[PDB]
């Protein structure tokens, strides 16, 4: 169980790794031109990480 | 995402009670093997 928990994570974070996971957190400037294209342009993970 | 647990005493402690069973069963029918 502890191996197969840390192994399923990708070790490396990567554009869509975030977006499921809980356990790391993300974030950036406040509505710093990066948010604003989060709120529009609904992509799946996007629309993931902007919510 | 928390599931690094390990096992406790109280996620596996009736090990030792069934143990601690069958030992006592032991002795108590060694006793009376002597008979």
């Amino acid at each position: 169980a502890f191996l197969t928990v840390e192994r399923m994570e990708s070790p490396i974070d990567s554009a869509d790794d975030l977006a499921k996971q809980t356990k790391i957190e993300y974030g950036a400037v406040e509505d710093g031109a990066t948010m604003t294209f989060f709120k529009k342009s609904k992509i799946s993970t996007y629309d993931k990480m902007w919510a | 995402s928390k599931e690094a647990s390990a096992l406790g005493v109280q996620n596996i402690g009736g090990i030792f009670i069934v143990l601690a069973a069958g030992l006592v069963l032991s002795v108590f029918v060694a006793v009376g093997e002597f008979l």
